[PDB]
């Protein structure tokens, strides 16, 4: 579930030439949401 | 009742050509001799010339006097009575009613059902019946629905534009939303300007040698949309940008987009202007008002 | 320090035009070091860290 | 200089041995005008003053 | 650190350019400066049986069809495959042209006594909506163009090639022991009564005299293949009788109410709120039939056509005729896109049928011999398109069986 609506909240996924909206508003600002991965940092 | 915008439904159509071209073949062979397949069609058909704006024809002069009759009943009918019987060895192969079209055409009947009135084609048949109503709804001015069947046409796959005359004055008549009339020539010239038969007269043509109605009626009534003003610099722009020399028309258009700029020394380069533009396009096949009333309202301007 | 840079590939087509570029990855052959930074939409991913050159956008 | 070229193109195609003198007037208002409209673009260039 | 243009500047590369912002640009040594043939009869009977079952999906999905109906379709389709590859010669000698598809559809629907009838079929696929007149629609397989043109080829159903081919069918594989191949016949009455506007009576008159005739026994073949046939068999497919029987009861009931129950108005009112054109799902639907049937008037039909018919008609064919058959593409979608393409109304079947039954409900000299007859011939134009038969079948059909109950009532 890669995206959230801006208005709503509700999480919600897109696809291959989708409606860029949300599916529940219909507002047309998507966030994205983001996922397990390894980033590296060092403590200083 | 109306022309259909589909290529005809085949065979029976076709082979009928084919009886036909062929004894037309040996009756006129047989012919100059006593004056002395697809390809027998094609060269068949082959050998044959293939105060206002009006593009004159050729009238009558240097043509030649007179025939007094070759035909007599028993001349003709020697003519014609040997090519029938060739005729008679395919006729054998054709198809029965095919082998009637033959016989009545060669009478000189003329068949009483079109091929539209045979044809019956169900994607086609109902591409028939939506180009009918499109041609019936723009003679009813009802330029709404025409517009529902212009657009329901177009998206089909089967449909190249000839139609674009019905959008023309569709969308000219429409008025209604949806980038107009002149959008759409403009388009018509953008895209099929470059490299980038049955079906073909005049009025839709191919841009080796001059593709008419279309063009001159977009300048004309671009001109026309100067008619508006008293965007011009554009129209002759893009006029200005084509090279395809034997117009004068786009002269003359030229020289109005002038005479609309000129409606202070610049508006004398615009009026000398028109004057040039007015002499080069005497160039070609003239496009003349007594054009000393062109220079009328030329010294209306001098004033 | 932040900045907001805002990227829009409307930029260049002609009002309400048919649309060339979509944001994610076509089916062509291209780099695959570009999915370090970026997900399977074209945008990257939150957190990276990004220096000079890298991608931001497919 | 095209334009000028096609004035001088008809300015030729007098005689007027014939011919009627007054076209002698508008030929020079346009090459005034044309020499008038020279001037200025060179004026322009070294200069638009 | 790649560009590969521009070669390499030293003649013993040339390796391969890529340009540092410093401007050297490096190079990497270190410069810096057909078909089957002859047994595709598989792969047709392939085409062939996926396209069915396509059509099948749609009319289970979008018809809501019992799942039984797939099953019997497997058995009718399974008892003339097994009697085609009974069958020796590497020549094909088989026709499975679409009218089969339909012919077994029928086939089975007709075992299974659901009251769908040809005129069903007709309309389904004259409006694009069951998948029909193109092998593997425009997207599939590249066949030998025999085949190809095996399949498009006899395409048409509109002289009564549906009824010739379900009895053809009906020999290939035996109708009597096999399956139950009795018409839906009352229903299909009903549909009749409901299409015209008659009063309910109707159905128990043509019910009535149909008993007379028949004592309502009703079979599918015609079958002695051959193509030759000239007395006896214009009228044996159980539809086109149950229409002749319809007409007829409509002629003599009305010619003959001594009691004069059936005004001499009504037989005009009746006339005209038939004829009335107007906008429903059905009435839409016959004009899209009329435009590919094959004779004149139907499409004198055409001409006169109205406005809100035209719109649905369109709509229908951007729904329906996206079952179309067969870079710059995209350039003419935007191309094309550049200029515009471009509580509820009309009334359901038994609501129509109910308001003509209305319509007459005023129920309760010569000349109306007129009324009838240009009653009984509007009917038939209806009947012609919408079971897709000739004007002289039809004809011939109701003058046979007419005398055939002269014959049995003098
Ligand atoms: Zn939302
Ligand atoms: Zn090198």
């Amino acid at each position: 579930l890669k995206y959230i609506c801006a208005e709503c909240s509700s999480k919600l996924s897109l696809s291959r030439t989708d409606a860029v909206r949300c599916k529940d508003c219909g507002h047309r600002i998507l966030l994205k949401a983001r996922t397990k991965r390894l980033v590296q940092f060092e403590a200083r | 009742m109306f022309e259909v915008p589909i290529t005809l439904t085949n065979r029976k159509f076709a082979q009928r050509r084919k009886l036909k071209y062929q004894y037309i073949n040996y009756i006129s062979r047989r012919f100059d001799r006593i004056s002395k397949q697809q390809k027998k069609r094609r060269r068949e058909r082959h050998w044959r010339s293939v105060s206002f704006e009006i593009w004159r024809t050729v009238s009558s002069q240097n043509k030649q006097p007179i025939n007094k009759q070759k035909m007599t009943y028993h001349n003709f009918k020697k003519i014609e009575k040997i090519p029938l019987r060739k005729m008679e060895i395919p006729l054998l192969h054709c198809t029965k009613e095919n082998k009637l079209y033959f016989q009545s055409i060669s009478r000189g009947l003329e068949p009483l059902k079109t091929s539209t009135s045979e044809v019956r084609n169900y994607r086609t048949r109902h591409i028939v019946t939506l180009t009918d109503l499109l041609h019936l709804n723009v003679s009813r001015h009802n330029w709404s629905l025409a517009y529902k069947i212009f657009a329901t046409l177009i998206r089909i796959p089967g449909v190249q534009i000839k139609s674009l005359w019905g959008i023309g004055v569709e969308i000219l008549d429409n008025l209604s939303n949806s980038s107009s009339g002149l959008d759409f020539l403009q388009w018509m010239c953008q895209i099929y300007s470059s490299k980038s038969r049955s079906i073909v007269p005049p009025f839709q043509t191919g841009s080796r040698t001059h593709t008419a109605k279309f063009a001159i009626t977009y300048l004309w009534s671009s001109l026309i949309n100067c008619q508006k003003s008293m965007l011009i610099d554009k129209i002759s722009e893009w006029v200005l940008t084509p090279p395809f020399m034997e117009d004068a028309e786009v002269w003359f258009i030229y020289a109005s987009c002038h005479l609309l700029k000129a409606d202070i020394n610049q508006v004398i380069k615009h009026i000398h202007y028109v004057r040039t533009f007015l002499k080069i396009c005497l160039d070609k096949g003239g496009f003349a008002v007594p054009s000393r009333l062109i220079e009328n309202q030329l010294k209306s301007f001098e004033s | 320090m932040y900045k907001t840079e805002k990227v829009d590939l409307a930029l260049n087509r002609n009002r309400g035009d048919p649309i060339t570029q979509h944001f994610g990855f076509g089916n062509d052959e291209w780099p695959k070091e570009w999915l370090e930074k970026l997900d399977e939409d074209g945008l990257p991913y939150i957190g990276t860290y990004v220096e000079e050159g890298d991608p931001i956008c497919a | 200089s095209l334009l000028i070229r096609d004035l001088n193109d008809d300015l030729s195609k007098l005689q007027k041995d014939k011919v009627s003198l007054e076209d002698r007037r508008v030929i020079f208002s346009r090459l005034m005008n044309a020499f008038v409209t020279i001037q200025n673009d060179v004026n322009a260039f070294i200069d638009s003053t | 650190t790649f560009i590969r243009g521009p070669i390499c500047g030293t003649d013993n590369c040339p390796s391969r350019l890529w340009r540092i912002i410093d401007g050297r640009r490096t190079c990497q040594y270190g410069h810096v400066m057909k078909l089957i043939g002859h047994e595709a009869k598989l792969l047709f009977l392939k085409s062939f049986q996926f396209i069915l079952k396509r059509q099948i999906r749609w009319l289970i999905t979008e018809m809501r069809f019992p799942k039984e109906f797939e099953h019997v379709a497997k058995i009718i389709w399974l008892k003339i495959l097994k009697t085609i590859n009974d069958q020796p010669q590497e020549e094909l000698k088989l026709q499975l042209h679409m009218t089969s598809t339909i012919s077994i559809l029928y086939l089975a629907s007709t075992h299974l006594s659901l009251p769908v009838y040809t005129c069903d079929y007709i309309k389904w696929i004259c409006t694009a909506k069951m998948p029909y007149f193109q092998a593997s629609e425009i997207l599939r397989i590249q066949l030998p163009n025999y085949y190809v043109s095996i399949l498009e080829g006899s395409i048409s159903p509109f002289n009564g090639q549906l009824y010739n081919k379900i009895a053809l069918t009906c020999g290939m594989i035996h109708f009597k022991e096999f399956f139950n191949s009795e018409i839906s016949c009352q229903g299909l009455l009903l549909k009749l009564v409901m299409q015209c506007a008659l009063p309910p009576e109707f159905y128990f008159y043509t019910k009535q005299v149909i008993e007379f005739e028949e004592t309502d026994i009703r079979n599918l073949t015609l079958w002695e293949r051959t193509d030759e046939r000239h007395t006896g068999r214009v009228s044996n497919h159980a539809e086109l009788r149950v229409l002749s029987y319809f007409m007829l009861t409509i002629n003599w009931m009305l010619s003959f109410d001594r009691d004069r129950q059936y005004p001499l108005k009504w037989i005009l009112s009746l006339t005209e709120s038939l004829t009335q054109r107007t906008t429903t799902s059905e009435s839409i639907g016959r004009n899209i039939v009329k435009v590919v049937y094959p004779d004149k008037p139907t499409s004198s039909d055409y001409f006169q056509w109205s406005e809100e018919e035209t719109l649905e008609f369109l709509k229908w064919m951007e729904k329906q005729f996206l079952p179309t058959q067969t870079d710059q593409k995209i350039a003419r979608r935007k191309l094309y896109k550049i200029f515009p393409l471009d509580s509820t109304h009309q009334l359901t079947f038994i609501e129509d049928l109910q308001e003509r039954y209305a319509k007459q409900t005023p129920f309760f000299p010569p000349a109306r011999k007129e009324a009838i007859g240009r009653l009984l011939t509007h009917i038939a134009s209806q009947l012609l398109v919408d079971f897709a038969i000739s004007k002289e079948q039809l004809k011939d059909c109701i003058s046979r069986i007419k005398n055939a109950c002269l014959h049995r009532m003098n």
